[PDB]
């Protein structure tokens, strides 16, 4: 038997304290990936590209300009990046 | 069909009575440890029956019996087989676990919403889980014309824990007296809450009709293109709204003094406490919905805050000083980046200032005891004060950040994030000792 | 460094810490009666200084990222529902 | 006299109020130097690199880690805490 002293108490508190805490998060993280696989068996992971270039499906940024958007209150497609500024002009009618 | 389902509930689950009784049981547990002071969880829900420890790992409450056993000593584990009780819940979560398994039962929805039990079979027949590709809200916005001062903002809020719980509570919906998003600022932040999240319908665009919505009713209430300005703007219009479905909203005004129970008067207000010099010779308290910040010369928001707090400059001393007498639960942060010049000109502010993952507050409020916000959501500035363009990042569950430009949205690192130039900072309230 | 003799007999009286070295006969289900008299306790978040430092209105959710946003969706209209708003929803 | 030691020291702490003090505090200490974002990533990096969400299998590749992961200021810190408190109610030869 070792000789237990306050250290050894202190310790033996400290690490309670901290098993207890590393427990609680690690049980969350596996109840939260298993609920994430059960429920998607096809689950991917979302992109991640160190050049900072693609989105979270791997894709590169569409091009807005080259984009429209029909407006309910005119019934004319407008390019996206311009929605704005017909708005204001449309909505006076 | 790889990941299976432990065998053992599934079992016990094919007797009605016996799924009830677990599920009843389960509730009982986490209800109790919702509802108990700390030395009572401690010394009731944390203390392990065969080794009296407090904390000897996770303590385990059984669904069985009254008994609480310990991981590190194996004490639940020996109650178990010695009784036959496998099912326990950790005193800390909640979360089931079934000792033949040694797994957390994790990927049963009833147990995990038990709440519902007393309703499942209608839950699960008209209610479906998310879609794998809107369970976390992810979805750009098309810049529709300088609108990325807008598109920051909502991000931000569509990211934000407790105006996201509020949308999908139904609150506003509920309440709502013109019920147009074509006309209804909250109604078309419902919107987009209900396009990113869940599906609104049965190009190259998708997932803006909420958008574009909300900018048809940011017109029929009527440039500068400041985001702070869009930020103070948007959640006004959200306290408009509450006040708007009051049934009696003068008699409630006088009833309590300027106090609101809407959820941005709710979630991100606080007060200043300005005060003139051991007493206090006066004191005002003024409410605040945000910190603006100055960053001349300084190089850490705690810096910065510091500053704020100064003290500057009779019955017995005089000096002022500004400091919090209360706090929000939601602290939202702008560092002053843009500057006004009398001859008309602009001038922008693009210092660094290093901002913390968790923030600190208690050096700042008029011992004061660590009270420590959680970083969830910074809007970044890049160009000028008027041709520039805003970006968001913002955290979700689990530590990945994501960085929103218009429509694309890209995650990020965490190390990357912290060396944006930030212009707002959300911070939401993670611990209070 | 220095061994234990024992914990002070005077603390020892104070707080009745002479116990029974066998196992116990408490239960947690005995608690359901304080635990309903007591107002919903965070876990870290010390009420003390929320009524000091915070507004006695303020909404608190304990630590939000702590797991995805837990919801539904309804499948007559596609609307993101909160658990505690399902079966309202339902019923309208 | 036993191994009681331990039990009815932590139970003096609890019922004096500084059990609180001490585990918010570790708390407060670990979330601000990043240690339980750490450990979250550390688990979920354990589990891809098992092929596992079982929670035991998982813990145990985690703890090890985990309790080695808190910092030298925030460890001696505690344990100085702990062992200031325990100076008050334990004799020693
Ligand atoms: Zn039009
Ligand atoms: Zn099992
Ligand atoms: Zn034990
Ligand atoms: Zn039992
Ligand atoms: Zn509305
Ligand atoms: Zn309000
Ligand atoms: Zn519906």
């Amino acid at each position: 038997e070792e000789t237990i002293t306050i250290d050894s108490i202190s310790n033996g508190i400290l690490n309670n304290l901290l098993t207890t805490l590393i427990q609680d998060i690690v049980a969350r993280e596996t109840t939260q990936q298993q609920l994430l696989k059960t429920r998607y068996p096809d689950l991917r992971s979302y992109y991640f590209d160190p050049n900072g270039s693609l989105d979270i499906n791997g894709l590169q940024k569409q091009q807005e300009s080259s984009q429209y958007i029909h407006c309910e209150n005119c019934g004319r497609d407008v390019s996206a990046n311009r929605l704005a500024a017909h708005l204001q002009r449309c909505l006076s009618r | 069909a790889a990941m299976s389902i432990c065998p053992h509930i599934q079992q016990v689950f094919q007797n009605e009575k016996s799924k009830d009784g677990v599920l009843k049981t389960c509730n009982a547990a986490r209800y109790i440890l919702n509802h108990s002071v700390p030395k009572e969880k401690f010394l009731n829900t944390m203390k392990c029956g065969t080794c009296h420890e407090i904390n000897s790992g996770a303590t385990f409450m059984c669904l069985q019996c009254g008994f609480c056993g310990c991981w590190n000593h194996s004490h639940f584990l020996s109650h178990s087989k010695q009784i036959g009780h496998i099912f326990g819940i950790n005193s800390n979560n909640g979360l089931l676990f079934c000792f033949k398994c040694e797994d957390y039962i994790g990927n049963i929805d009833l147990i995990n919403d038990a709440i519902l039990a007393k309703y499942w079979d209608d839950v699960c027949t008209k209610t479906m889980v998310p879609s794998m590709e809107r369970r976390d809200g992810l979805s750009g916005l098309i810049n529709m014309g300088s609108t990325c001062f807008m598109s920051s903002i909502l991000q931000c809020l569509i990211h934000n824990p407790y105006f996201i719980r509020h949308s999908m509570s139904q609150i506003h919906s509920n309440n709502c007296k013109v019920r147009s998003p074509d006309k209804c600022f909250s109604c078309a932040l419902d919107k987009i809450v209900h396009e990113l999240y869940g599906a609104l319908n049965t190009t190259s665009t998708n997932r803006q009709t909420g958008f574009i919505y909300l900018l048809t009713c940011a017109w029929k209430i009527n440039s500068q293109q400041d985001a702070h300005e869009f930020w103070q703007f948007i959640i006004n219009q959200i306290h408009q709204s509450y006040v708007l479905d009051l049934p009696n909203a003068k008699e409630v005004s006088r009833a309590n003094n300027k106090q609101c129970e809407c959820i941005v008067h709710t979630v991100f207000e606080g007060s200043l406490e300005s005060s003139i010099v051991q007493n206090n010779s006066k004191t005002t308290i003024d409410p605040f919905l945000d910190l603006s910040l100055d960053i001349k010369d300084k190089k850490k928001l705690y810096e910065c805050l510091d500053s704020f707090h100064k003290k500057e400059q009779g019955e017995c001393n005089a000096i002022k000083q500004l400091g919090i007498h209360k706090l929000p639960s939601v602290l939202v942060l702008q560092l002053k980046r843009f500057e006004h010049l009398l001859n008309g000109s602009n001038r922008k502010l693009d210092d660094f200032i290093e901002f913390p993952t968790y923030l600190n507050m208690k050096n700042y409020c008029s011992k004061v005891p660590d009270i420590i916000y959680e970083l969830i959501g910074i809007v970044s500035h890049k160009g000028t004060v008027n041709e520039g363009h805003y970006i968001a990042f913002c955290k979700i569950s689990g530590g990945q950040w994501f960085k929103f430009n218009d429509s694309m949205v890209s995650s990020i690192s965490q190390e990357e994030v912290l060396k944006e130039q930030a212009y707002l900072l959300f911070y939401t309230i993670r611990q209070v000792n | 460094d220095a061994e234990i003799k024992g914990i002070k007999p005077k603390v020892i009286e104070e707080y009745s810490l002479s116990q029974g070295s066998g196992p116990s006969n408490d239960s947690w289900k005995s608690l359901m009666s304080s635990a309903k008299d007591t107002p919903l306790q965070y876990d870290h978040m010390n009420r003390e200084s929320l009524k000091k430092y915070f507004n006695p209105n303020a909404q608190l959710i304990e630590d939000p990222l702590d797991k995805p946003i837990q919801y539904r969706v309804c499948e007559k209209c596609g609307k993101p529902l909160a658990l505690t708003a399902i079966v309202d929803h339902l019923e309208n | 006299d036993t191994a009681q030691l331990k039990s009815q020291i932590q139970q003096y702490l609890v019922e004096s109020g500084n059990y609180e003090l001490i585990s918010n505090e570790l708390k407060a200490r670990l979330l601000q130097e990043g240690w339980v974002d750490k450990v979250k990533d550390l688990t979920k990096s354990e589990m891809n690199i098992n092929e596992s969400t079982n929670f035991t299998q998982i813990l145990s590749t985690v703890e090890p880690k985990a309790l080695e992961m808190v910092s030298d200021s925030t460890r001696e810190t505690v344990l100085k805490q702990i062992r200031e408190f325990l100076e008050e109610i334990v004799d020693t030869q």
